[PDB]
C-alpha cells in the first residue's frame, strides 16, 4: 500500500 | 512552527510530539489519496501521507496550501529502501490558508 | 549511455552554451530572502559543484522533483567566469527526465573535475 | 473581470509581493548580451510600464508566448524602489493564461497609473 | 551572413525581390501537416511564415530544422482579415545545416 | 480560412 | 542598473 | 553575487 504510494516523485 | 520537528521525526521517529507544521502543497495520487509537502519552518519534506479518514479536511479546503496545522496522531513507517514516510491520522487546522496568506520563512528540503 | 559524458570539461574549458547536456544530480545544498541552490552535478565522467540554480527553478527543488540522483537535461544555461578563473554555470531551464526514485543510485564512478 | 483590477496601485503603494495578479501585456520593448525586456502592463484599471522581465523569462518573449494582448498570471515578482521614489517591478515567474491571438484586443479601458 | 533588417522590410513593403538569408529558430506543425516557422534575420524574429506544402520534404528529412541557415528564393506575402501579413515560403535553399551552425545567431528581438 | 487557420493560434 | 534603465521613457 | 556565493566550499 505505502510502497506504491511513494514509488513516484511528489510532483510527477 | 515546530522548527526541527521534521529532522526529529526522520531521525528518531518519536511519535510522542505534537508538532505545528505548515502545509506547503497537497497532491493527490489517483478514490484519491493525498500526499503533503509540509514545513516546520526550517525544512520541507513530502514524505507525508494523509489517512483516508482525513480526506474531508482536504476536500472541504480546511487543509490546503499555506494553512497551519497541529499534528495530534501520526506514525512513521520505513520503506524497503530506507526512506521514512509519515502517516497523518489526526490533526487540527489552527489557521486557514487565507489567514496565513504566505509560506512562512524560507524552509529548505530535509537533506540528512 | 544516459549522461553527456565530457560535457562538464567542455563547459569549463570552452565556455560554450550551445549544448543541452544530460546530467545526474549528486547533491543539492542551499546557500541562505529565498534560498539559492548550489548543485554538485555529474556527467558520468566528472563531478563538479560550480552550478547555481536560477531561482525560477527553486520549485523543482522544493517540491523534490529535482533531488539527489535524478537525471536531468539542461535546456538553457549561462556561464560566468570569476576573477579567479573558475567558470560557474547558472542553470536557467531544465527538465527532470528520470526521478531520483527511478534512478535510485549514482551512475558510474565519476571523479572530481580536476584540470 | 479577467484582470486583477487594482493590483498595480496595490503594488505601487504598498509594495507587497504576496499576490499573484492576473495582468494583460499591452506592449513589450527591448532595451538592447541578452536583451532586457520592459513591459507596459494592464490590470484592467491602470497601465504602467515600470515592469522588467527577468532574463530567465526571455524565451517566453522570443517564442511569442508573452506578446501584446496576452493575459498572464504573475507567480513571483520583486519590487525595487529607486532613489527618486519610483517603484519598479521585476517579473520573476509567470504563466501565460491566454495567448494574444486568443484575447485579440486590449481588455477594457485602463488609464495610466497616476498617483 | 543573415540579412539583418530583411524581415522588417518585407513586413513593411513586401518586396519579393529581397532574397533574404534567414535562420530557422523553430518549426511547428499544424495538423498532412502544414509547417509554420519562427525565423530570424539576426535582428528580428517572427513566426508569420508558412512553408508551402511542396517543401514539406525539407522539414521531414531534417534539411530544414532549428538553427539551420537558408536563403529564400521565392516567397509571397498575404494579408489576413485582421491585417496581419504572412509570408508563404515557396522556394528555398538550405545553406548551412542546423548541425554546422550549432547555435542561434545573434540576439534578435520580436518584430514589433 | 486556409491560411487563417494556420495563423489562428499562437506559434507555441 | 534599474536606475539607468528607468532614466528613459518606455518608447524613447 | 556569484563571487560571494563561490567564496565558500560546497559543504561549507
Amino acid at each position: 500500500e505505502l510502497e506504491l504510494l511513494m514509488e513516484k516523485s511528489f510532483w510527477e | 512552527l515546530s522548527e526541527g520537528a521534521i529532522a526529529a521525526i526522520m531521525q528518531k521517529g518519536d511519535t510522542n510530539i505534537k508538532p505545528i507544521l505548515q502545509v506547503i502543497n497537497i497532491r493527490p495520487i489517483t478514490p484519491p489519496r493525498y500526499r503533503l509537502l509540509m514545513s516546520d519552518g526550517l525544512n520541507t519534506l513530502s514524505s507525508f501521507m494523509l489517512a483516508t479518514q482525513l480526506n474531508p479536511l482536504v476536500e472541504e479546503e480546511q487543509l490546503s496550501s499555506n494553512c497551519v496545522c497541529q499534528i495530534h496522531r501520526f506514525i512513521v513507517n520505513t520503506l524497503k529502501d530506507g526512506r521514512r514516510v509519515v502517516i497523518l491520522m489526526e490533526l487540527e487546522v489552527l489557521k486557514s490558508a487565507e489567514a496565513v496568506g504566505v509560506k512562512i520563512g524560507n524552509p529548505v528540503p530535509y537533506n540528512e
